[PDB]
RNA sequence: UUUUGUAUAAUGGGUCAGCGACUUAUAUUCUGUAGCAAGGUUAACCGAAUAGGGGAGCCGAAGGGAAACCGAGUCUUAACU
RNA sequence: GGUUCUCCCCGAAAGCUAUUUAGGUAGCGCCUCGUGAAUUCAUCUCCGGGGGUAGAGCACUGUUUCGGCAAGGGGGUCACGACUUACCAACCCGAUGCAAACUGCGAAUACCGGAGAAUGUUAUCACGGGAGACACACGGCGGGUGCUAACGUCCGUCGUGAAGAGGGAAACAACCCAGACCGCCAGCUAAGGUCCCAAAGUCAUGGUUAAGUGGGAAACGAUGUGGGAAGGCCCAGAC
RNA sequence: UGUAACGGGGCUAAACCAUGCACCGAAGCUGCGGCAGCGACGCUUAUGCGUUGUUGGGUAGGGGAGCGUUCUGUAAGCCUG
RNA sequence: UCCUCCUAAAGAGUAACGGAGGAGCACGAAGGUUGGCUAAUCCUGGUCGGACAUCAGGAGGUUAGUGCAAUGGCAUAAGCCAGCUUGACUGCGAGCGUGACGGCGCGAGCAGGUGCGAAAGCAGGUCAUAGUGAUCCGGUGGUUCUGAAUGGAAGGGCCAUCGCUCAACGGAUAAAAGGUACUCCGGGGAUAACAGGCUGAUACCGCCCAAGAGUUCAUAUCGACGGCGGUGUUUGGCACCU
RNA sequence: UGCCUGGCGGCCGUAGCGCGGUGGUCCCACCUGACCCCAUGCCGAACUCAGAAGUGAAACGCCGUAGCGCCGAUGGUAGUGUGGGGUCUCCCCAUGCGAGAGUAGGGAACUGCCAGGCAA
């Protein structure tokens, strides 16, 4: 819907398969790298499930 | 005196409700009857239930012991 | 070097120089490249000869069946929805 | 056992099945190069699914404690009638438990299918050429085995090592942070740290500790000390 | 064998609990310079890119591209008392 | 080698010299179809007869049964009885499950010809899951398919079928046991024996509770029934180093 | 349109059991006979045929009753995915999901088609 921002703030050296999709599926690739995304209850979803190595702002 | 043991047999739904089959495709594998054949399901002689028809499977309770179906529903 | 793992107190080497280990022949398959193309190519041999002759032969364009046999069909079957 | 020049790209496995097979080998799984293909595939949301695991429970299969009613069984009064009991006790009822080989119940996850957006160098599948590997190790979680012993052994799943340097845990493959294309006497951070060795707070506020606790260890013992909720007796005067 | 159960000095806060603001801290991230692979697009079309995004730890192993040595032709040419 | 349950962590699969049990069949009917029927265990009455034979009624609803161990299933019964029967049939087979493969399993439907029923319909063995062995070689019956000059035949091929506890059950030969301290070679700390290491069951030592003994009195001295620790001094486990 | 009745279903225990009441105008059941159709591993029991006298006893349908079965919250608890921590053979923190049993309560059904009688 509205415009969104998130940033990787962990490696994801040690994770799961899926946290590794997720962060593949996010578009982020190294920490500290912010993508750009728009509000959607699939995205926000996706970050739920990474949230302990993302941060999000809007 | 024990160590013997059987090649499992592999048994076990092999198609989810809600998945569109082919006429004569395996639906599930089973000992007894666990699931009996609803509409479009036939029952063969070791109790497997195989689609006599193509369309999608689904799954319900019927009759005054709840037992389980399997049906199919050409869509 | 060998191992899940070696500074390991596991193996090998005192040092220097020299030598020292995936080759060769004939077949078969795949890839690249070159020639020709429903055609491609000769072997032995002949040859004042790396030329030119030599098409014996091999591979390919048609397959199916155990085979007879049939043939863009064939086999299966008394016959195929 | 050994196998000799350089650079660039990708990058494993120590699994399954079979084997006079177990330290070999073959097919498959995993790697590489080429060719051809479908929003093929992955993550998330929603929808459609079947489970019988954790937990729970005791209807069932077993096991277990207590109380009652208590058929029935023994001794005792009787005259084929019949009766009592200080004594044994079935089946049931009420309450309490236990179970990998119990289930009248039943998750979270995982798995299969469908639709949708974004993202990803097609990450997917099929065919062809070439492989290596089939001794795994530790750590977390769920277990069998052992002594809920072993850096023990045997499985499932994820991570790391193997095949990954760097920082941290004094030193310490497998633990925590983090994936090294090269150069810079540039900056900001992660785990972990900031009195000195040794880079950075002898920083600020409120408490605790007297033991060098911190900086190994239990049952159990004790007017150590701090806080909280109460309770009995108390200037008709308590200890 | 020697303190030897904070790494040591040493510490009564330089210990522990709670909150907060600072700083240090890696080959992580950012800044600057350089190299190479891969996919796109604006355009060069056997090659640079005014570009764009991303990638570049690595054993067994697979793929690609190169250096150097001896000898043959080029070469009775060229260098050399 | 094969079958059932658990281990196995709610799809499938999943190891151990982990915990429990079974199979190497049977049946021309115990198969097909049509029609009909519905247990175990208890209570009461009744000759032998008795707790437990058979009869009648009642509660019960499958604790019964299902040829064979276990699991799942089974009232439309797959359980029990009777009539008629041979579909325990031939040629196929869309489409699936399962395996590395060899292979194994399920199967609507089509053609031919049958059985049961008035008929719709059911029948390609058995409630399902074990009851099994590749290839080679050779035997038996059918089939001009072939049959090396010709016509035959022999021998091959095709179809049906027969001969292995080849059980070390993917089967190295049709055919095979021991000793070596007289020993040898290639390897391995992938694997034992001495020592180290990890662990601490066991051992040794210490402590907690306290029944009791000790003239009475648990704790002068011992201290059963039980419990918690330390040491790495024994006997052990593991196989990390050589 | 309503009280009823029979058949075929949907739905399947809030629908099933126990106790009491209620029904014969039709329908249903019981019931008479069975030489013939048909059957008893003996029996008109059951099945079948010819009937309708009698009856609502039994069975069946309806009503009432919670005495049972059954259904069942909210809250809490157990467990658990992901990320952290501990005096780590077991637990705790943040977030997501969230039972089973029990409790309050509900509860002695609802509904479609056809056919027949009475009143309309």
């Amino acid at each position: 819907a509205k415009t969104i921002k998130i940033t990787q703030t962990r490696s994801a050296i040690g994770r799961l398969p899926k946290h590794k999709a997720t962060l593949l599926g996010l578009g982020l690739r190294r920490i500290g790298h912010t993508v750009e995304r728009e509000d959607t209850p699939a995205i926000r979803g996706m970050i739920n499930a990474v949230s302990f190595m993302v941060k999000v702002e809007e | 005196r024990n160590g013997r043991d059987s090649e499992a047999k592999r048994l076990g739904v092999k198609r989810f409700g809600g998945e569109s089959v082919l006429a004569g495709s395996i639906i599930v594998r089973q000992r007894g009857t666990k699931f009996h054949a609803g509409a479009n399901v036939g029952c063969g002689r070791d109790h497997t239930l195989f689609a006599k028809a193509d369309g999608k499977v689904k799954f319900e309770v019927k009759g005054p012991k709840n037992r389980k179906f399997i049906s199919i529903e050409a869509e």
